[PDB]
């Protein structure tokens, strides 16, 4: 059967700045089939709150989503996005970097 | 609008 | 300018665990519109757009009406795919559907869509001119001589040159304000030394509508592909997109660089140079 392997990005809705409200975001795409468990991460603790798009698919059927959630950035507080999907061999965790 | 067509395989 | 709808459609089987799952979603062009899912608690096709919620009662019954029965209508397809393909009763699987037009700037029908894939694969699909089919395997042959008997394609036909443009054409009217917006990009750049011989150049693309947009770096006017990096366009959750282009270069060379940012929404295509 075909399987795609999630592509991950994790970023804000705006440039970062320290003291700003902000929304930060985990888009996962170009995955197949759909199962997929998203988790965002405050200094390595699952955040609760986090909301998530409807799921939807591309021109190739590869599946898309969006997960995010509000948060107001420090320079000591980190951010990451915890991503498991049948294709991984084990839960992918991508740090957030206000500059990508 | 969604479609009002439903057919079987 | 013109303009598209599009309704995706999921269903996914789980042998044990209930009925399949079947979520829908509405968009024109890169704005979604409406949802139905049929794990969640209203049972009903939901708004997602504030343009859509002026719709009457009508309308929600009759939209729910028929994405419930065709959520049923695909529960069978996917036992007969299982048929068609020697497959057990213990796998997941999914059947996703997509159809919907396009309309020109003066709301007249230009293309329409109607398509399925089983597991990830094509399975069938209205050709172009709406009057054919394309089958992707022996077994969906088996459903193009089927609709083909049923004159299915000139049902779609008539759903697609029909309501289907009636419904994006009033989208647009009733979602005016903000469905024929161009958001251009906001851009900017950044350096980063990355050792005492290179730095990154990454040049910013933030706030745009729609999402389709043209990142390049050249080099002394010459385009440039290696030593580059380019993220795919990505939500930035509030209706606007985003995206960044990046290149590694010599340490004190930053000034042959040039980004360049092709977007609907622009008067003319971006040529933008680090500042410094
Ligand atoms: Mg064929
Ligand atoms: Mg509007």
């Amino acid at each position: 059967m075909i399987q795609r392997t999630p592509k991950i990005q994790v970023y804000s809705r705006h440039p970062a700045e320290n003291g700003k409200s902000n929304f930060l975001n985990c888009y996962v795409s170009g995955f197949h089939p759909s199962d997929i468990e998203v988790d965002l991460l405050k200094n390595g603790e699952r955040i609760e709150k986090v909301e998530h798009s409807d799921l939807s698919f591309s021109k190739d059927w590869s599946f898309y989503l969006l997960y995010y959630t509000e948060f107001t950035p420090t320079e000591k507080d980190e951010y990451a996005c915890r991503v498991n999907h049948v294709t991984l061999s084990q839960p992918k965790i991508v740090k957030w970097d206000r500059d990508m | 609008y969604f479609s009002p067509i439903r057919v079987t395989f | 300018g013109s303009h598209s709808m599009r309704y995706f459609s999921t269903s996914v089987s789980r042998p044990g665990r209930g009925e399949p799952r079947f979520i829908a979603v509405g968009y024109v062009d890169d704005t979604q519109f409406v949802r139905f899912d049929s794990d969640a608690a209203s049972q009903r096709m939901e708004p997602r757009a504030p343009w859509i919620e002026q719709e009457g009662p009508e309308y929600w019954d009759e939209e729910t009406g028929k994405v419930k029965a065709h959520s049923q209508t695909d529960r069978e397809n996917l036992r007969i795919a299982l048929r068609y393909y020697n497959q057990s009763e213990a796998g997941s699987h999914t059947l996703q559907m997509m159809f919907g037009c396009d309309v020109g700037s003066d709301g007249r029908f230009l293309r329409g869509y109607h398509q399925y894939a089983y597991d990830g694969k094509d399975y069938i699909a209205l050709k172009e001119d709406l009057r054919s089919w394309t089958a992707a395997d022996m077994a969906a042959q088996i459903t193009k001589r089927k609709w083909e008997a049923a004159h299915v394609a000139e049902q779609q036909r008539a759903y697609l040159e029909g309501t289907c443009v009636d419904g994006l054409r009033r989208y647009l009217e009733n979602g005016k304000e903000t469905l024929q917006r161009t958001d251009p990009p906001k851009t900017h750049m950044t350096h980063h030394p990355i050792s005492d011989h290179e730095a990154t150049l990454r040049c910013w693309a933030l706030g745009f509508y729609p999402a389709e947009i043209t990142l390049t770096w050249q080099r002394d006017g010459e385009d440039q592909t290696q030593d580059t990096e380019l993220v795919e366009t990505r939500p930035a959750g509030d209706g606007t997109f985003q995206k960044w282009a990046a290149v590694v270069v010599p340490s004190g060379e930053e000034q042959r660089y040039t980004c360049h940012v092709q977007h609907e929404g622009l008067p003319k295509p971006l040529t933008l140079r680090w500042e410094p």
